[PDB]
């Protein structure tokens, strides 16, 4: 079964504050936060004022319920990467992201202090705070 | 409130700069894409908001761009700008993330007023533009400026984990002071209702904080004690400020590096002199003269015989009263402030006895007899001049009795009465004025060093520059200060980034300076210059105020900096402030110039039994008139001598901001603010960090950040790191006059960092959908966690909803 | 004080009072209890009350710090620009979606009672509720 509605609904609040329709940006941001990627193509055919009910029928689509976020790793092929080498990518790709929600993604997802981090447990950790 | 005239001037401020990239290479507009622009009903509607946020729709051309308004919420109507009436916009950014408006990837005008807007809207007030700090005022209590809001920002090990405030600036003030043995200013400036008063307060209180104990705690608590006494005496309600300081205030101040203030001095200049004879309505004179009547007892109104407010000639009658304002509760404090200025108790009742003196003088009505004081009133002067322990009938000579020189003979002759009512008013002026200059000498007297000061915190609280459509003398004073100010500023400015390059080997010839010292020139230069012909004016015989006009204009044709005024030409001129032309009219100049006690009535006052008396006028010159008579002649000394002081500080400047002409909180007015950005020099700033090799940061921070824009030229043991940073820059794309290699340093342009960043995100597009998921799910998480916060709250209404359900 | 005690006989089976009729009692009385309330009374007896216990429930049903400051804690939280204006539709989700939510007829039927146009005053309905 696995119904996801009532999170899809609160998450479009969540960016959107509380209105029925949420602005393209948001839109994306809020996709994202379930692991949905589109491409160049697809964004451009999105509707231009996207409401709740359009994103409830579009989340029920591309949301992958078996591998929400496949996107930072995807279990089916045959992956580590240094903490400030981490880091430093998250900044490069300009993040909207503080200095302490880096912290607190970076003890979520690697509780010691290990140098390198996997991205399979990032994904692991992050379908369990859905 | 908005005026026409910010309306405009405000446009005139607004400029296009950058320009937008809607488009991909395709010709296809970003899904989404948004922008600032100045079209639209929400402005034409409502002169508060300037810019509005949109988003250029599919199918808009390069030529002419169709939007549909988002911000503030709109019709969903699309309508077509040309691509000059739009401006780039920092979408996904947190406003309270950082602290300096440089840091923003665009700095164009609406990215900038929103930046600030929702710092203001969060109650995050000061914002820098570095060297200058932004503080707007909140207009309430934001509980930011506690005990203990000042011991943690004393005490927080590294300075740069909080968020700018004033004592941010007196903690790096007082750590450089103490750090490499440098005097520094800290010059608070902004118009009437900005939050001067209470930045360089609570600046102050900061200073006056010590870890563990002041031994000097008589001298701190006799400077504390200065700010109720200084207001009282210099501080008047207006239109437009309950509390206004109409005097400029300079103060040094010794401060141990733990805190506690060991020694101080207080200057006080060009006081409103005026506003003790008339104000206008809905303004009082100064607080002391209503605290003083409201709030002293009986005995004391025996005493010096005291009326009401309302009964007094001096005081407007209609406005003796003004809301939240306990003018009796602040003659407490005043009276325990002079005490703690180690003032005696006779001192105390010299000093009321004087004030009851002027308003007693005050109430004096002459009479068309020559002139003559009626008769009725004989009594009332006489005990006004026994109030100020002035001969009473030598005082009554000196106002009626009037000696002219015709050839070389002294003629006694009489005083009309309309200039025996000059002479008693310009009594009452000056020795208001006096007794508040001797208050600031005695409290000095008690907290200077003796040798004077070694090395000093300097405090400087005054006017910006001011800009009415009818400006007058008090104006240009004001404006002349300023343009020595902004000299510093671009001064400091120019040495510092110029000791940076020549520290790191890089070359100085690229950088820019706007002087402004040929403005300065032609309003201050002992030659040829607005303030020497107004001292020429005032010393010849037959001065008039179009003769100074039209000795400008004749003398100054030699730079654009004066410009003859077009309408009514003769008494108006206009100025080319480095702020814009300023229009100034001379009506009065040479009157308000002249405004200053000179002659024999000032040997009467020399010749008081009273010591204090005596002290107020004393080693002042007899007077023909001298140019020390002056008012403008006093005051260029004054202020040379006080920027000489200035300029030998490292500088500190606040500019503070109005945000609204109703003093109500969270109400933002962008034509206003805009207007202010542009004359605190905030903009300017921005323009002046962005020039030349504006990025500056070392190999290691350099590699740190760009490495991925060729990974195995950074990732390589066998080159130092200055190589390293050569082969990124080498082969990234970059010219080679967009980089420059220092001894420690990478130097950058704006330019060259931008496409440095947009370089290295190509290199890493595999990690865009990777980092795009991990953002938006803990974006999503920390929204939840800000509700989270809220839920008890929302319980609350939920239950009085049911509650109410009940009840129907 | 009386109409405690009429309140509670009219609901009160065997001499206790279950929390449900306590709750309908106490708002009755014009008291605001939420789930958190009757979470701590439950902890405490269980699901039906003496009028001792009844009367302590009630005791804690107060909340004097309630006022309009702090009930608009959320409504301000989505309040971006300080208008102090929400849309209908945007204090409905609230009301909905978190906390002890209503149902959409619930918070629609509350809304409509304290304004008909779209834009509320989220400072002048907490105001309004609160008597
Ligand atoms: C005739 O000359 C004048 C000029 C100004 C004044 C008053 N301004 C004094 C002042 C108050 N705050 N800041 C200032 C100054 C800043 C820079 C120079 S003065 C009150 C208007 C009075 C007489």
């Amino acid at each position: 079964a696995s119904d996801m509605e009532e999170k899809f609904r609160e998450a479009f609040i969540l960016f959107s504050s509380c209105s029925d329709h949420i602005e393209m940006y948001k839109f994306f941001e809020l996709m994202n936060s379930f692991g949905i990627i589109l491409t160049n193509d697809e964004k451009a055919a999105l509707p231009n004022d996207i409401n709740m009910d359009y994103w409830l029928n579009f989340a029920k689509k591309h949301y992958n319920y078996e591998q929400p976020f496949k996107h930072i790793n995807n279990v089916n092929e045959q992956v580590q990467i240094k903490i400030d080498n981490f880091l430093g990518i998250m900044k490069a790709l300009d993040t909207r992201l503080t200095e302490s929600d880096l912290n607190i993604l970076l003890q979520i997802t690697n509780p010691e202090n290990k140098s390198t981090l996997n991205l399979k447990t990032v994904s692991q950790k992050l379908t369990e705070s859905i | 409130a908005v005026t026409n005239e910010e309306i405009k001037t405000a446009s005139k401020i607004v400029r296009r700069v950058s320009n937008v990239e809607a488009f991909d290479k395709s010709g296809s507009v970003f899904k989404g894409y948004q922008i600032w622009t100045d079209i639209s009903p929400t402005i034409e509607n409502d002169p508060n908001i300037m810019f509005v946020k949109c988003v250029v729709q599919q199918g808009s051309k390069k030529e002419k761009l169709t939007v549909v308004q988002i911000d503030p919420p709109g019709t969903g109507t699309p309508y077509d700008i040309d691509p000059t009436h739009a401006w780039n916009c920092n979408s996904q950014v947190d406003p309270m993330s950082f602290g300096d408006i440089g840091l923003l990837n665009h700095t164009n005008i609406p990215c900038v007023l929103d930046f600030l807007k929702h710092r203001y809207l969060k109650n995050q007030i000061y914002t820098t533009a570095v060297p200058l700090i932004v503080a707007i005022n909140p207009y309430k209590d934001l509980g930011n400026t506690t005990n203990e809001w000042i011991r943690r920002y004393r005490d927080t090990a590294d300075h740069t984990k909080l968020p700018p405030h004033v004592f941010t600036c007196a903690r790096e003030a007082l750590s450089n002071l103490h750090g490499v043995n440098k005097s520094q200013t800290i010059i608070v400036s902004g118009e009437s209702g900005a939050g001067k008063t209470e930045a360089t307060k609570q600046i102050m209180r900061y200073f006056a904080s010590s870890k563990s104990g002041n031994m000097d705690l008589r001298i701190q608590t006799a400077i504390m004690a200065a700010n109720p006494v200084l207001e009282a005496f210099g501080n008047a309600k207006t239109i437009r400020n309950n509390n206004s300081s109409r005097f400029g205030r300079f103060m040094q101040l010794v401060i141990s590096h733990e805190g506690g203030i060991r020694y101080g001095s207080v200057v006080a200049f060009l006081l409103e002199k005026s506003r003790i004879i008339t104000q206008d309505d809905n303004e009082r004179s100064y607080h002391i003269f209503y605290q003083f009547l409201k709030g002293a007892n009986s005995t004391m109104k025996s005493k010096f015989g005291l009326k009401g407010v309302t009964e007094y000639k001096l005081l407007n009658p209609n406005s003796t009263e003004v809301s939240g304002v306990d003018d009796v509760k602040d003659f407490e404090e005043v009276i325990e402030s002079l005490k703690n200025m180690e003032l005696s108790e006779s001192d105390i009742e010299v000093i009321f006895s004087i004030v009851a003196g002027i308003l007693t003088l005050g109430n004096v009505r002459l009479i068309e007899k020559a002139a003559a004081i009626m008769d009725e009133d004989m009594g009332v002067f006489n005990k006004a001049c026994e109030l100020m322990y002035l001969d009473p009938e030598l005082i009554k000579r000196e106002i009626l009795i009037k000696v002219t020189v015709a050839g070389g003979t002294k003629i006694e002759g009489r005083w009309n009465k309309n200039d025996a009512e000059v002479l008693k008013s310009s009594l009452c002026k000056a020795m208001y004025e006096k007794l508040f200059l001797w208050i600031i000498r005695h409290l000095n007297s008690r907290i200077e060093p003796e040798g004077g000061f070694k090395t000093f915190m300097g405090m400087l609280d005054i006017f910006g520059f001011e800009v009415f459509k009818n400006n007058s003398l008090e104006q240009l004073f004001i404006n002349i200060t300023n343009e020595m100010l902004q000299k510093n500023f671009v001064d400091i400015v120019f040495e510092r980034e110029s000791k940076l390059y020549k520290d790191e080997g890089i070359s100085t010839a690229e950088l820019k300076y706007t002087s402004n010292k040929e403005v300065i020139n032609v309003l201050c230069e002992k030659g040829k210059s607005v303030l020497s012909y107004l001292e020429d004016q005032c010393l010849a015989p037959g001065g008039t105020d179009e003769k100074f006009v039209s000795s400008c204009a004749t003398n100054l044709k030699e730079n654009n900096k004066f410009t003859p005024a077009k309408v009514a030409s003769n008494k108006n001129f206009i100025i080319q402030h480095t702020i814009g032309p300023i229009q100034y009219c001379a009506e009065s100049f040479l009157l308000k110039n002249k405004d200053v006690l000179r002659g024999d009535l000032v040997e009467v006052i020399k010749d008081s039994p009273n010591p204090i008396v005596q002290q107020l006028f004393e080693g002042q010159v007899i007077e023909k008139i001298a140019k020390g008579s002056l008012i403008g002649s006093q005051f260029l000394n004054q202020l040379t001598s006080l920027m000489n002081l200035i300029n030998s500080t490292e500088p500190h400047f606040i500019r503070c901001i109005k945000p609204n002409e109703n003093k109500k909180p969270l109400e933002w007015c962008e034509p206003k603010i805009l207007i202010q950005l542009h004359a605190l020099s905030i903009l300017e700033a921005l323009v002046l960090r962005q020039l030349g090799y504006s990025y500056r940061r070392t190999f290691e921070e350099f590699l740190y950040q760009y490495k991925f824009v060729d990974i195995a030229a950074a990732e390589d043991s066998s080159v130092e790191n200055q190589n390293k940073c050569v082969n990124i820059l080498k082969l990234s794309g970059l010219s080679e006059s967009m980089y420059k290699i220092g001894k420690s340093m990478v130097f950058l342009k704006q330019e060259g960092a931008k496409i440095l960043t947009k370089i290295q995100r190509e290199k890493l597009v595999e990690w865009e959908n990777c980092v795009s998921v991990i953002e938006a799910a803990i974006l999503k998480h920390k929204y939840k966690q800000k509700v989270n916060k809220n839920i008890p709250s929302l319980l609350r209404v939920q239950a009085h909803i049911r509650k109410k359900m009940v009840a129907q | 004080e009386s109409d405690v005690r009429i309140y509670f006989n009219e609901k009160s089976s065997g001499g206790k009072i279950s929390i449900d009729n306590a709750s309908y009692n106490a708002r009755k009385l014009g008291l605001a209890p939420s789930s958190i309330d009757e979470k701590k009374i439950k902890e405490l007896y269980g699901d039906n009350l003496t009028y001792e216990q009844y009367l302590e429930y009630l005791s804690i049903c107060v909340h004097d710090k309630d006022n309009v400051e702090e009930l608009i804690k959320m409504f301000a939280h989505f309040d971006n620009n300080c208008t102090g204006y929400l849309t209908k539709s945007q204090m409905k989700n609230i009301l909905t979606t978190w906390g002890d939510a209503l149902t959409d007829q619930e918070a629609i039927d509350a809304l409509n009672a304290f304004s008909s146009e779209d834009n509320i005053d989220y400072k002048l309905f907490c105001e309004d509720i609160l008597q």
